[PDB]
């Protein structure tokens, strides 16, 4: 578990700790302690019905870029845990879903 | 849409079989494919296994195959049993639905793609435990 502080009102650009071996496809998970978990990015650039323009990943075109998640103006509301399942090329199927990341709201 | 009710037992004993049922409605299972995610209260998500419209019995490599995901599409429901459980698999278990969506980053005729697995529609899950009686 990684925690990362960030007060209200400020950005977070979180990582994971898979780097890309390749061509990747990472899935971004919301998981609230104890209630459902929700998909937040699919395929690094794609939101799903139901995520508003908050959350939003990073392309990969021209590879050596890191896979992150933006949450440019984060609510009192996204108090969950964050996973990271990358599938990458080069490493075959990923049933892990990696270390699981709590992100903690300051404030 | 998609609505997903999970059910189970609620209370284990070591040594037994932990039959959950997850029942779905509103569509059919044609081209839909179905999961469960385990997690500890302690730990993090954990991937057990999947099923698809082929009948693929794979599962995740801690499971080591001893969880059978069973697909009856006649009665409309995905049961996931635990043969021969241990004390130390107290979790909280959701039942999802997923989609085989291929990344290409070469061509095709040659298999420089893989498959990725979005789970879109989850599950609110069951809290199962393993207690002394
Ligand atoms: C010799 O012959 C052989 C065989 O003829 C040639 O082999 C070919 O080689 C190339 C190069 O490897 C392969 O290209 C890959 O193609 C896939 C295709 O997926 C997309 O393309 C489909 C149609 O494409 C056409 O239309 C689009 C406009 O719609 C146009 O832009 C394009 O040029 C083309 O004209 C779409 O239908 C497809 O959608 C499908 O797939 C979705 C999931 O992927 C699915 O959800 C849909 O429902 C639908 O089923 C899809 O849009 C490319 O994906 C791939 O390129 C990715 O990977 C490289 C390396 O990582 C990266 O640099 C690229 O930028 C690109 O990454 C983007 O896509 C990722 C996943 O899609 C995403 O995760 C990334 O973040 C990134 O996203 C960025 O771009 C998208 C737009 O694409 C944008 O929306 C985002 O916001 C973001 O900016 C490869 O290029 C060929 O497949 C292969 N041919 C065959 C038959 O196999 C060979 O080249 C020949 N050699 C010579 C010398 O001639
Ligand atoms: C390959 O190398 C060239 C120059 O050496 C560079 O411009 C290009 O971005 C590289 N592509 C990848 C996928 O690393």
């Amino acid at each position: 578990v990684r925690p990362l502080s960030v007060a209200l009102g400020e950005t977070a650009r979180i990582s994971c700790g898979r780097q890309a071996l390749g061509s990747r496809a990472v899935q971004w998970y919301q998981h609230r302690p104890g209630q459902a978990p929700i998909l937040l990015i699919y395929n690094n650039q794609d939101r799903p019905s139901g995520i508003p323009e908050r959350f939003s990943g990073t392309p990969d075109i021209n590879f050596g870029t890191r896979a992150t998640l933006t949450i440019s103006g984060v609510e009192a509301g996204d108090e969950a845990d964050y996973y990271c399942h990358m599938w990458d090329s080069r490493s075959g199927f990923s049933w892990s879903f990696g270390g699981a990341t709590r992100l903690t709201v300051l404030g | 849409q998609v609505q997903l009710q999970e059910s189970g037992p609620g209370l284990v004993k070591p040594s037994e079989t932990l039959s959950v049922t997850c029942s779905v409605s509103g569509d059919s299972m044609n081209n839909y494919y179905w999961t469960w995610i385990r997690q500890s209260p302690g730990k993090g998500l954990e991937w057990i296994g999947y099923i698809s419209d082929r009948e693929s019995a794979t599962y995740n490599p801690s499971l080591n195959s001893r969880v059978v995901i069973s697909r009856d599409t006649s009665k409309n429901q995905l049961s996931l049993k635990l043969n021969s459980v241990t004390p130390a698999d107290t979790a909280v278990y959701y039942c999802a639905t997923a989609r085989r969506g291929q990344r290409i980053y070469g061509v095709v005729s040659f298999g420089e793609f893989f498959y990725y697995y979005s789970m879109d529609v989850w599950g609110k899950g069951t809290t199962v435990t393993v207690s002394s009686a």
